[PDB]
């Protein structure tokens, strides 16, 4: 209604410089944050493989009866894993 | 002193420690001492 007609008076005790600075900084921060939240999701568009994958794909390593990769019988160092 | 670089083998989840560390110059002394013996021909 006509109850909002005197809202400009807001700027007689809230100043423009600090307000503009705060707004701009906050908007950039929010932009970066939302892009990173959507990237870390199922909606990720850089890594989805649409329209095509461009890098080579992961290759699994076969395991032994203990569930970890097999040792190689003359290697002078054990084999790496990442899961334990 | 063991000057860099080294060889590291990861053996567990990420960010947990849990890895083995080798110095190529020290591991050469263990490699230079094994000497598998030579085969003996199977018997009739
Ligand atoms: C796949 C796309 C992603 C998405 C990816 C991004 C990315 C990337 C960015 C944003 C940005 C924005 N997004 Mg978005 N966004 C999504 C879904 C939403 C939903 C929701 C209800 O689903 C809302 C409310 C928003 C709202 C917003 C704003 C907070 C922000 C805009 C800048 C700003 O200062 O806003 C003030 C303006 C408003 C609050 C009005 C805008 C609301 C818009 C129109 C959302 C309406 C959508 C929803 C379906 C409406 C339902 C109502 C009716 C049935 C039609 N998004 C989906 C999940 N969004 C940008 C930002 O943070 O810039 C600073 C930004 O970089
Ligand atoms: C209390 C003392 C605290 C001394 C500070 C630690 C110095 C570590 C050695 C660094 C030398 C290097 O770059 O690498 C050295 C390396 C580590 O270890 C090695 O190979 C070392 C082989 C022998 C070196 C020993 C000398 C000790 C002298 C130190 C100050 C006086 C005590
Ligand atoms: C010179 O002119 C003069 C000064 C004389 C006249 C000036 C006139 C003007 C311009 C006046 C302007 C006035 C304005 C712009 C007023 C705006 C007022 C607003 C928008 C007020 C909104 C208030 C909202 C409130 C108080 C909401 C509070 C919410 C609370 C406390 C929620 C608590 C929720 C909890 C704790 C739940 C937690 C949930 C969970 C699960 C995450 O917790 C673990
Ligand atoms: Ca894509």
């Amino acid at each position: 209604s006509d109850k909002f007609a005197g809202m400009y008076k807001l700027w007689t005790f809230i100043d423009p410089r600090r307000t503009l600075i705060f707004i701009v900084a906050f908007q950039i921060m929010l932009g970066i944050l939302i892009h990173m939240i959507v990237l870390g999701s199922d909606l990720n568009w850089h890594n989805d493989g649409i329209p095509r994958f461009y890098s080579p794909r992961p290759v699994d390593v076969a395991v032994g009866p203990a569930g970890i990769p097999l040792e190689i019988p003359g290697s002078p160092m054990p084999q790496a894993r990442n899961y334990n | 002193c063991d000057f860099p670089p080294q060889d590291v083998v990861q053996t567990g989840y990420r960010g947990l420690g849990m890895q083995q560390n080798y110095n190529p110059k020290l591991l050469q002394k263990v490699i230079d001492a094994t000497q598998v013996p030579d085969a003996i021909p199977a018997a009739t």
